């Protein structure tokens, strides 16, 4: 089988800066070689066949370059849009074989996060969860540290984290952090409160309630 | 506008088959070879074969000649492809796409289908309010609690589009699926908020009213 290596799997790049994605083939592969865009929602959509010719659509900015075993793609200039995983395909010889992928960070200036705290439902309390949810909406960069305090007392290992994919127009993340108790642990308690730090914020910003003044 | 719709997410016991549709809208069926696609999570595209329509003439990736099997029901106009005595390794998204000439590329995709395969039960998720107690607010919903992935969530039936965030799904220690989806909003009062959430699996559709 071709093997197609796209040995820089994680690339970060600037807006209106040049971005370029390598694939090499580990024999000839004669110019029969494809590029695919996948967004963060899983539609795929090819860019260029055979080397160089763009698809219908695609913006001029996309080229693609090479011969033989080595070939590239170059984002004349980056657009917010562009956010995706690229894949480069040979189709010289049957099975049709992929290259491993290059995911697109995009490089904007720092945002801070705002922050936000939800308490539990008590349609959540009557089954004995309680779930504590801390977001952070439209930062970069990715990097966010959130501590959460209950009664003062700083939390560790009752929380899991999730974070959005960059944003295709503004180019930012948005994060939850979800602190799960027992509804007997969450009525021990009156403040739950999660701080947060990130370069955007010249000291960390603290978003509390007090269970039972809602 | 050319499009390829492929049947909703599968839960599949290991040892069990499963069947996947790719109706197939836009141009004549018959002119354009099809091809699937595999992709595992957090990896790769593997290619698992391409089909005929005219004459049913397939071709297999030598990986998959002992797993997958295509065909075409020309009236129809819609692809088939059966994945055989299944394992935790054909856990994937799986892909249709029509090839075209100019020179053989893939030049339109189906949305995928995510296949899970395991021995624990459809789970129905549990939807919560996420409400508060300065420019903007914000609410959401919690859909806790489900098996397998995925949920879709929408807002006010898709009307509320703009500030939306719905979260990638956690596995939790307890082996169910847990994700959030928020909406912030400039403050709000005139309008009401209405998270929709689909779990196809377990045919569960549930709107949530958050009282703002």
């Amino acid at each position: 089988d071709i093997q197609m290596t796209q040995t820089t799997s994680s690339l970060s790049a600037s807006l209106g800066d040049r971005v370029t994605i390598t694939c090499s083939a580990s024999q000839g592969i004669n110019n029969y070689l494809n590029w695919y865009q996948q967004k963060p929602d899983g539609t795929v959509k090819l860019l260029i066949y055979y080397t160089s010719s763009l698809h219908s659509g695609v913006p001029s900015r996309f080229s693609g370059s090479g011969s033989g075993t080595d070939y590239s793609l170059t984002i004349s200039n980056l657009e917010p849009e562009d956010i995706a995983t690229y894949y480069c395909q040979q189709y010289s010889n049957l099975p049709y074989t992929f290259g491993g992928g290059t995911k697109l960070e995009i490089k904007r200036t720092v945002a801070a996060p705002s922050v936000f705290i939800f308490p539990p439902s008590d349609e959540q309390l009557k089954s004995g969860t309680a779930s504590v949810v801390c977001l952070l909406n439209n930062f970069y960069p990715r990097e966010a540290k959130v501590q959460w305090k209950v009664d003062n007392a700083l939390q560790s290992g009752n929380s899991q984290e999730s974070v959005t994919e960059q944003d295709s127009k503004d180019s930012t993340y948005s994060l939850s952090s979800t602190l799960t108790l027992s509804k007997a642990d969450y009525e021990k308690h009156k403040v739950y409160a999660c701080e947060v730090t990130h370069q955007g914020l010249s000291s960390p910003v603290t978003k509390s309630f007090n269970r039972g003044e809602c | 506008e050319v499009q390829l719709q492929q049947s909703g997410p599968d839960l599949v016991k290991p040892g069990a088959s499963v069947k996947i549709s790719c109706k197939t809208s836009g141009y004549t069926f018959t002119e354009y070879i099809m091809h699937w696609v595999k992709q595992s999570h957090g990896k790769s595209l593997e290619w698992i074969g391409g089909i005929i329509p005219n004459n049913g003439g397939t071709s297999y990736n030598q990986k998959f000649k002992d797993k997958a099997t295509m065909t075409v029901d020309k009236s129809s106009s819609t692809g088939y492809m059966e994945l055989r005595s299944l394992t935790s390794e054909d856990s994937a998204v799986y892909y249709c796409t029509r090839r075209e000439v100019y020179y053989y590329a893939l030049d339109y995709w189906g949305q995928g289908t995510l296949v899970t395969v395991s021995s624990a039960s459809t789970k129905g998720p549990s939807v919560f309010p996420l409400a508060p107690c300065e420019s903007t607010a914000a609410l959401g919903c919690l859909v806790k609690d489900y098996f397998p992935e995925p949920v879709t969530v929408s807002w006010n039936s898709g009307a509320l589009t703009s500030g939306v965030h719905t979260f990638p799904a956690v596995l939790q220690s307890s082996g169910l699926y847990s994700l959030s989806s928020v909406v912030t909003v400039p403050s709000f009062g005139t309008q009401t908020y209405t998270c929709n959430v689909d779990h196809k699996p377990s045919n569960t559709k549930v709107d949530k009213t958050v009282e703002r």
